[PDB]
RNA sequence: CUCGA
């Protein structure tokens, strides 16, 4: 019963979907390596997502836009679902203009050098005859999520609305593990990472990232007194 | 420890946030540092947190009931609006977590702040002033959560093995390192019969005295164990130098190890103990796979034809009632004695098809909430429900909360349940009046003396004699006995005394007593206390919360009327009772008395009841004339014999209680005089108390007795 | 089907008793 | 014998109760002394006959309620009863 | 606070008021309930407080006749066979007949199968009776209880006392940002939403003309259009956030009665007072202790339990003995950047974000001379600015209150607006807040099961099933048989089965516990609505059947086993937990009771003018009342000096307590306490 | 007749006390409380109020 | 992402083999995700060596007594497998212990084979009854972390040998937990306390840095992938 | 008056 060095190989599903098999470890580990790689890929991933926006009929969530049905606030909750990423890891604005009649979609918004969208079919509001939107999106980079930045804190004027980021790109983490538990010299488990991303980065970039965290941070046991 | 908002803290300490903001030259002026506060300058959190370091706060939640409903905490800045409360005074403070609220006090001087870092903080007061058992203990989750580690399982893996065959003992490691190495990996279960070699904690007693006994167990010498690697696990947060305990932690076996390390083991020892009990037993009460589904509410097997048999039998008597055969007031009695027998069948089919690895009958029999009766009706039966008269109705509850109740039944549930709502009001609204009538009467009852060395007292049966032999310990020594200090040495057939004259009556003084074959004490008591005005602290005893001497200027007489009044919100005798006795009211009861010792003589009839008494020396025939509605208690006649009926030719004594019931107080007074009638207050209170499973020290009962009797009337000028 | 006079959305009952009057 | 006091229960409410004769008179002990010490900080500057300054180690920025009572439980003050 | 606090407030029946009875004259025996109660005032929802059994709700079916009492419906049976002929008999019409429970095992021609059947009779007596002896039975199951009563699946489960906490905080619900319709509903949520009146059901039908956030056009048949216009973030009476949303697009045939919009609490036209969320029964590290709750912080990322609130603040501008209040820009000793966020009237924009303390109605007073301080006079002079003789009366931001500007309303004697007398201007600002879940905002369901937020972990911390979807709420295990509300637990087993869905095995026949199940049961999609109506519905024999035959999720694995429970891992350890535990998706409502109102500290501030002790209330700036059984506790310890302390510098010592603010602010040594003013009081009015 | 007329009936323990002209030594816990006194009880006693502390004369140099 | 800087490790020394480390501060809630890793990174993942089977002459179908000493024969197992040993050879190494007469038995007076190293010479192993002899023959090898006996049943020859406990790894007890600790304004920052009791083979220092210095390979694993951006 | 423990 000896060492054999631990091999990752990567497996995919979907497009944004990847199964990472790493075997072998020790018995019991398994579970832990699991854990610590989905704790990092569930918060500390980087990503971008949109700060604030500015509607120019409204000063406010509350209040509606002639002509679209959804409200402002239904706007937001439905912008809360956009998925984008950005190079400039800067703030920088994305705009929309539409005339109705139709549907505005997030294939509407015309994104600036450095950042796109990754799900141009995403429902945003219903326009009728008399209905008119434009809109400005700013879009800054950071990891996790971050609750709507105050207009006292910021220096935001009346206009801005402020609204949740969602930086994180990934959506759903999972692990198994299987336990060798024949009797004999050699017990080993292996274990079954399963990442699944927001089509804004892949499932391996995503693993990377934490693992990149975890390099550093567990580098920190490693240096003595 | 408590954690309460950041947001309230800067205003509670604001006009002490405001002095450091100048100091610092955060602020020019302490007009521009109000701004500050006010405006919530990033800096003041900063500042903030060395104000409150070390600030004691007091904590409140009304209805405060006794002392403990405010305790002082150490505040700790947390994020959000809520206050954080410690689990462990949640029993003191009688406080869910349903949406209840409580109020903070902050102390400004220098005395109020001592005051609470001594007097009121929450870890100086882990016991209950009304009864000496602790309060801050694991009480639902925790309590649990260490039953879990500490349950011998019998088939558990990684379990001890003979050795047999070719193969040595299996089960048994070196260090508990070890057998945690062995758990991790998978082989050894936390609750599964082993044998380890303990190092760092004492052996039982039992054992420590045939290891070494001559010296004490060292640590660092070794010993070999038949535990679980839970049960050693359990032992490590107790402190060291503990005699090992291998048994199943219960309730009642962590009380009474909390107990006996409250009276040996010092205070902050006590309180830190209790802290790594708390998380401890969150943390196995989170892995012990305690859970309510569909599946664990087992229904009994025979139900059907358990219900069947009875229904047979309430067919039988109403069948009895077709014919004129019972009358109408007796059929209902006669049909609740069977659903009452009935419902006594479902449990028993309950207790024991339920597996003890359900949950739910894990949470009962572990002591952490609820009990069997709620597990019957959850999945046996209701049974017999109340409508808002008060009877029982003569049709029961067959189905059950799993099953589901029809429409009818669920009506006639409501019934009782909102009459039971509606008079809840009524009657602690009685409660607290009583409470505040018993807090003005004995307001003015301190401890301004040591000893007022009045050897007077009163004999306490300490325990009951067998006729067979032996002895058989009272039921009374809890509340009657314990605490207590003696005016008396006690003296066994030998001539050496057990226990000197003054010495508080500990947890071994006890059977230190009881081996030695004498059952009755003499013990110092307030009642005897002859002090102007207050009483002297010999003859008060051992202050329940302190477990030590009561300190001279304890306003014992408020710590008495709240531990009398705070449990008064559940009573049925009852709650109007102990308001006939407080009051000093001619009873409902009306039980007559014997006025002289003598010969009975019994001229019963059916129109009436004439009862007349020969004085044993001189005097003349006394005569009585009684209703015949009453009925004799059984007086212990001389006979020796307890259940001897009183008729005519029994030797009865004086003031002896004739007929059942309850005997006016005034005329116990004018008879065996007022030692007697104070102790006649006590047990007699105490017994409703007792009948609702409410210990409380005579020592309080007897402090507001003290108080009724301190007057005399003139009869001449 | 529970409810099909509105144009309500189609929630299915666990019901074993008909409703003679509506509410 | 026990572990280490953590926070507001340093010094140990058990050793304190052995200089004193009862719970209610630390807190008198303790009070006035504090008022000495805290009298001491605010008369540092200004004025002569200041009172006794702390006879312990003060910590940075400790509470006077702190000094006093670890001086109590150092057997540095007397009483007068 | 909800469509369903309304409706029930419209159907109250109260006993208390002029020419009924006192509440002092009103014994136990005139709350309690009543046999001739049934199918006429409900026996469970009912207040708990001193108010019990003197208010009660009406039930469903019932209704008042012209006389004054209360009429039930009644199915008339003939000779021991149902009919569909239905009359309305009064209380002492009830009891000149006997009448047949609802759930009655009937033959589909109408004859009793038993011929002994459990029968209410006169001064309530239950009891078997001949077939031929029912003249009359009970139309539904629920005629007995109230609409909110009716609103409690599986409430044959629960106990009387939770099922009366349960139909009381579902009025307590608060209407959140967007609404969820529960999964497990009863039926009543479509009828309850409807006949509340907050909804927008269309009068004719027609087909959708224009369509807009603002308001809906309707083109009728005959060539007419009836326009509806939405009721767009206004303020209820408790503050809450009333908002109706339009549900039809353009183009849609819509039949008369049908609802086109819905606002408040209300999801496609049913009761939607809460979210679906994924729960565990699991104590979980004693964050959960006894009726604590734990939360997953995605509650708080994806708004599920974020709700809108709307305060409204007043002020006006009057005319005083030296002049007239005016509400102007110009206040005196304040910088430019206060008033930034005012217009040049003095009043707060629109849209501009405030927090407490900030200035939102610049209103100055004119003071007379003779009115100054000493050292306001000298400080007056020490400033040298003259003609300052008017004094700060603004309207600012009371302690607790943040959000956005919404509206401004003005009013102007000026401008014909009709004031009171002595009134030349009033302003209205409506402040709009987005208040998010937090740490001790009251949660609870439909079973009385209440608890506030003890901790909300990370996403990542919370126990998570087989495939990483962590649960919402982790539900404490030991406050669930204490209560006896089962009804939570069989709500978790058939909220998960809705979640994923269920198919029977229809091969060898139907099963043998699925026959009583409408074939429209046999077979569900995930997220599948369900009705439980009370006293029918769902049996557990259905149910433990349902759990068997639970829908696979897109992997193709079954998370739950069929005793309900599934398989979780520890998010902050990573080990999986020892044993299974019961998982599923239970409706939880955001109560009215949220740590954002019910916070509040003071030092010191407003005191009342005769006693000269602090105020009452959060909304006075008032402090906490040191009661009377307070002070027994405080002498029990024996701490004499906090207890001066509280009766004297610390209340209503006129002297002391600002001595004490000077001692504070100085680093001084407290002071000595003074001579209460309301003992000087007392001797004042004895005199 | 402080410590009463605060208990209960409060007029009629008014009337006795002023016909019988009672004058009440404020010394008990519930007059203390109303005029604002220590209460004669643990720390109000005059065993542990009046009491005086100075250090020992071993001192620190500075 | 962003910067997370300023985490540092401080070590506190209860006894020469036993210290305790603090992680402070880290990220909300990295405390938890490196705590349980860290820990079965030390009690599974450090190689060392122990005995894996023993042989005593004299003991072949009873394992019930040794006649000659007063300890039976599971006694002397127990105290057998908390014997230390190192060694430089990873294949198996079998050692011999021989000593007659009155008197007493230490890990000293074991003759140890070139390469390895017994670290506790002064442990007592068995006491010699009057005119008492005992031979016995331990097998050590390499491995890491714990594994129980019956896996070691192999290793024994048919002729009374006896597969025991081996415990491997130079950890002994490892515990940790989590607390709070508030760099600036915001107290959500965790300080992550470990608690490990080692063996004299190597002290927690080294047995900490070969913790950290598997785990950053065992990420690396990971890193290697693309080598993305993310705040230090 | 209405509600919260
Ligand atoms: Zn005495």
């Amino acid at each position: 019963l000896i060492s054999q060095r631990p091999t990752l190989s990567e497996d995919v599903l979907t497009d944004n979907r990847s199964q990472f098999v790493i075997e072998p470890l020790e018995p019991g580990f398994g579970y832990t390596l699991g854990n610590s790689l989905r704790r990092t890929l569930l918060s500390s991933i980087p990503g971008a997502a949109v700060t604030s926006i500015r509607i120019d009929g409204v000063l406010h969530e509350f209040t509606t836009v002639p002509g679209v049905k959804e409200d402002v606030t239904e706007i937001i909750l439905n912008l809360k679902s956009l998925v984008v990423s950005s190079e400039e890891d800067e703030p920088v604005t994305m705009y929309l203009r539409k005339q109705g009649p139709g549907e505005v979609t997030a294939g509407d918004i015309v994104p600036p050098a450095g950042v796109t969208v990754h799900n141009p079919g995403m429902h945003i509001a219903t326009l009728n005859d008399k209905g008119k939107l434009e809109v400005e999106l700013v879009v800054e980079r950071g990891r996790g999520y971050v609750p709507a930045v105050q207009n006292r804190a910021s220096g935001a004027e009346i206009g801005r609305i402020p609204v949740d980021s969602i930086y994180s790109p990934v959506l759903k983490v999972t692990y198994k593990v299987d336990a060798t538990r024949v009797e004999q010299r050699t017990d080993f488990d292996k274990l079954i990472l399963d990442v699944e991303t927001k089509n804004s980065i892949s499932p391996r970039d995503a693993l990377a990232s934490a693992g990149k965290t975890l390099v550093e941070l567990f580098g920190l046991a490693r240096e003595l007194n | 420890q408590c954690g309460l908002p950041k947001l309230m803290a800067l205003e509670l300490f604001k006009p002490f946030v405001m002095k450091r903001l100048v100091d610092l030259n955060h602020a020019q002026n302490i007009k521009s540092a109000k701004r500050m506060v006010e405006r919530q300058r990033p800096q003041v959190w900063d500042v903030l947190e060395e104000v409150i370091a070390e600030h004691p706060v007091l904590l409140n939640r009304a209805p405060t009931l006794h002392r403990l409903g405010i305790q002082a905490f150490e505040p700790m800045l947390v994020e959000g609006k809520a206050i954080q409360l410690h689990p462990l005074v949640c029993e003191a403070f009688n406080a869910d977590f349903d949406g209840d609220q409580m109020a903070v006090h902050l102390p400004l001087s220098a005395e109020a702040q001592a005051e609470a870092r001594i007097l009121m903080l929450s870890s100086n007061n882990i016991l209950s002033p009304a009864s000496g058992r602790p309060l801050a203990m694991p009480r639902l989750d925790m309590v649990t959560g260490l039953y879990y580690l500490t349950t011998e399982v019998p088939g558990d893996t990684g379990e001890y093995q003979p050795a047999s065959g070719d193969h040595p003992e299996t089960g048994v490691y070196s260090s508990p390192a070890e057998a945690i190495m062995a758990a991790d990996r998978g082989v050894l279960s936390v609750r599964a019969k082993i044998k380890v070699r303990l190092t760092q904690l004492r052996p039982p007693v039992e054992i420590e005295a045939e290891l070494f006994g001559h010296s004490g167990w060292q640590p660092g010498d070794a010993w070999m164990a038949e535990t679980t690697l839970g049960r050693v696990m359990f032992n490590e947060l107790l402190p060291l130098g503990y005699p090992f305990v291998n048994k199943q932690m219960h309730k009642k076996v962590q009380a009474a190890i909390i107990n006996d390390l409250a009276e040996r083991y010092p205070m902050i020892v006590v309180a830190q103990t209790v802290d790594k009990l708390k998380d401890a037993g969150f943390y196995w009460a989170t892995r012990s796979g305690v859970t309510v589904s569909m599946a664990d509410v087992l229904v009994p097997p025979r139900k059907k034809e358990i219900l069947d048999h009875y229904e047979e039998r309430a067919d039988k008597v109403e069948k009895q009632f077709q014919r004129g055969a019972l009358n109408h007031d007796e059929r209902n009695e006669a049909l609740v004695e069977i659903w009452k027998e009935a419902t006594d069948e479902v449990g028993q089919a309950l207790r024991e098809h339920y597996p003890d690895d359900n949950p739910i009958i894990t949470i009962v029999d572990s002591g952490a909430t609820g009990n069997f009766t709620q597990t019957r009706t959850l999945a046996g039966m209701k049974g017999l429900v109340t409508n808002p008269k008060g009877e029982f109705i003569p049709r029961p509850v067959k189905s059950s909360f799993r099953e589901g109740l029809t429409v009818l039944e669920y009506f006639i549930n409501t019934h009782g349940a909102r009459k039971g709502l509606a008079d809840t009001a009524l009657r602690t609204a009685d409660s607290g009046y009583l409470t505040r009538r018993l807090v003005d009467v004995s307001q003015d009852v301190i401890v301004r003396e040591h000893d007022c060395q009045t050897e007077r007292g009163i004999v306490v049966e300490l325990a009951e004699r067998a006729p067979d032999g032996t002895l058989i310990r009272d039921p009374y020594i809890e509340t009657s006995a314990y605490a207590r200090t003696l005016g008396t040495d006690a003296v066994d057939e030998a001539g050496n005394v057990i226990v000197e004259r003054g010495q508080d009556l500990g947890d071994p003084e006890i059977d230190a007593l009881l081996a030695a074959g004498i059952t009755q004490v003499k013990v110092r008591s307030v009642l005897t206390c002859a002090t102007s005005t207050g009483v002297c602290a010999t003859c008060y005893g051992r202050s329940m919360a302190t477990g030590k001497l009561v300190d001279i200027g304890e306003a014992v007489g408020i710590v008495a009327a709240q531990s009398i009044g705070e449990p008064g919100t559940q009573l049925t005798g009852g709650l109007p009772r102990v308001q006939e006795l407080f009051e000093a009211r001619v009873p409902r009861g009306k039980a007559p008395i014997a006025d002289v010792t003598g010969r009975v003589r019994l001229e019963d009839g059916e129109r009436f009841y004439k009862i007349t008494i020969v004085p044993d020396d001189g005097g003349e025939e006394v005569v009585y004339d009684k209703i015949s509605k009453r009925q004799r208690l059984r007086v212990f006649k001389h006979e020796d014999g307890s259940e001897r009926v009183l008729s005519d030719g029994d030797h009865v004594e004086v003031g002896q209680q004739l007929m059942e019931g309850s005997a006016d107080p005034h005329e116990v007074l004018r008879v065996q005089g007022p030692r007697e009638v104070q102790i006649h207050l006590v047990r007699e209170v105490q017994e409703v108390y007792r009948a609702q499973g409410v210990s409380i020290h005579d020592k309080h009962i007897e402090v507001i007795v003290r108080q009724m009797l301190r007057r005399v009337t003139i009869i001449d000028s | 089907s529970n409810n099909s006079v509105p144009g309500a959305p189609n929630r299915v009952s666990f019901a074993k008793l008909r409703e003679p009057l509506e509410v | 014998g026990y572990d280490t006091p953590l926070g507001i229960t340093n010094p140990p409410i058990d050793e304190l109760l052995d200089r004193v004769s009862s719970k209610y008179a630390l807190v008198i002990y303790a009070a006035k002394r504090a008022r000495q010490i805290n009298d001491y900080y605010n008369q540092l500057g200004e004025g002569i006959l200041e009172y006794v300054g702390p006879l312990v180690e003060p910590g940075l920025q400790e509470k006077p309620l702190s000094i006093a009572l670890r001086e109590i439980h150092a057997d540095l003050l007397e009483h007068t009863e | 606070n909800n469509p369903l606090s309304g409706l029930t407030h419209k159907r109250r029946l109260s006993a208390l008021g002029p020419g009924g009875l006192s509440r002092e004259r009103a014994g136990l025996e005139v709350r309690d309930v009543h046999p001739s109660h049934y199918g006429r005032m409900c026996p469970i929802e009912t207040p708990e407080g001193p108010n019990i059994g003197l208010i009660g709700s009406l039930s469903v079916y019932a209704r008042v006749n012209p006389f004054g009492f209360i009429e039930t419906p009644y199915r008339k049976v003939v000779d021991g066979v149902v009919s569909d002929e239905i009359v309305y008999l009064t209380a002492d019409e009830e009891d000149r007949h006997v009448v047949a429970q609802a759930n009655s095992p009937i033959d589909a021609d109408g004859r009793f199968v038993e011929p002994r059947v459990l029968v209410r009779r006169k001064a309530g007596e239950v009891e078997y009776v001949p077939s031929s002896e029912v003249d009359y039975m009970d139309v539904s199951p629920r005629q007995m209880v109230s609409v909110a009563t009716a609103m409690i699946p599986f409430l044959e489960h629960d106990d009387a006392n939770r099922a009366l906490m349960g139909a009381n905080m579902q009025r307590q619900a608060v209407p959140l940002v967007r609404s969820e319709a529960p999964l497990v509903g009863t039926g009543m949520e479509l009828r309850a939403a409807i006949d509340a009146g907050d909804v927008v059901v269309a009068e004719e039908s027609g087909v959708i003309e224009e369509v807009s956030a603002d308001y809906i056009t309707v083109m009728h048949d005959n060539g007419t259009r009836r326009t509806y216009r939405m009721r767009k973030f206004a303020r209820s009476n408790h503050g809450t956030c009333a908002n109706q949303c339009p549900i039809v697009d353009a183009g849609d045939r819509v039949e008369a009665g049908q609802v086109i919009a819905d606002g408040p609490c209300t999801d496609d036209g049913e009761m939607a007072l809460g979210k679906n969320l994924l729960v565990a029964i699991m104590p979980w590290e004693g964050h959960n202790y006894e009726d604590a709750i734990i939360l997953s912080n995605r509650l708080v990322e994806e708004d599920v339990l974020t709700s809108i609130h709307i305060e409204e603040h007043e002020i006006d501008a009057r005319d005083t003995k030296l002049g007239a209040e005016e509400i102007t820009r110009d206040i005196p000793n304040i910088s430019d950047e206060v008033l930034a966020d005012l217009d040049e009237r003095g009043i707060v924009r629109i849209g501009a974000e405030v927090r407490d303390g900030d200035i939102l109605v610049g209103k100055v007073t004119p003071k007379g001379e003779t009115e100054l301080t000493p050292e306001e006079r000298l400080l007056r002079a020490i400033f040298g600015e003259k003609a300052r003789e008017v004094r700060d009366t603004s309207l600012k931001v009371p302690h607790g209150e943040s959000g956005k500007v919404i509206g401004i309303r003005v009013f102007s004697r000026e401008d014909e607006d009709e004031l009171p007398a002595g009134v030349n201007e009033l302003v209205r600002v409506y402040v709009a807040q987005k208040r998010k879940i937090s740490d001790g905002d009251k949660l609870a369901g439909r079973h009385g099961n209440k608890g506030v937020i003890g901790k909300i972990l990370p996403v990542e911390d919370m126990p998570f099933l087989a495939d990483g979807t962590p649960v919402d709420i982790i539900l404490n295990t030991h406050g669930v048989p204490r209560r006896m509300n089962i009804g939570q637990i069989l709500e978790t087993h058939l909220g998960w089965c809705a979640h994923s869905g269920w198919k029977v095995d229809a091969a060898k026949g139907v099963p043998d516990w699925a026959a009583r199940l409408p074939d429209e049961l046999l077979e569900a999609q995930p997220n599948a609505i369900v009705s439980t109506p009370v006293f029918d519905g769902a049996q557990e024999a259905e149910l433990q059947g349902l759990l068997s035959c639970t829908l696979p999720n897109r992997d193709g694995d079954v998370l739950v086993d069929a005793d309900g429970k599934a398989m979780l891992f520890d998010g902050r350890s990573g080990e999986p937990f020892p044993y299974p535990v019961t998982v599923g998706y239970m409706y939880i409502m955001k109560l009215h009771h949220l740590v954002d109102d019910k916070i509040h500290a003071r030092s010191t501030g407003p005191y009342s003018m005769i006693t000269q002790q602090p105020l009452g209330g959060k909304a006075q700036f008032g402090g906490q009342r040191f009661g009377e059984m307070e002070c027994w506790a405080m002498q029990a310890y024996g701490a004499a000096y906090t207890l001066q302390e509280l009766l004297t510098i610390k209340s209503d010592d006129t002297v002391g307590r600002v001595k004490v603010y000077e001692a504070i602010v100085k680093g001084e040594n407290i002071p000595e306490p003074g001579i209460p003013e309301s003992f000087k009081v007392l001797l004042k009015e004895l005199q | 007749w402080l410590s009463a007329a605060s208990f209960q009936e409060t007029t009629r323990v008014l009337t006795d006390a002023a016909i019988n002209c009672r004058s009440d030594k404020l010394n008990g816990l519930k007059e203390n409380v109303i005029i604002g006194k220590l209460i004669p009880a643990g720390t109000g006693i005059n065993r542990y109020r009046n009491i005086a502390v100075q250090p020992t004369e071993e001192a620190r140099a500075a």
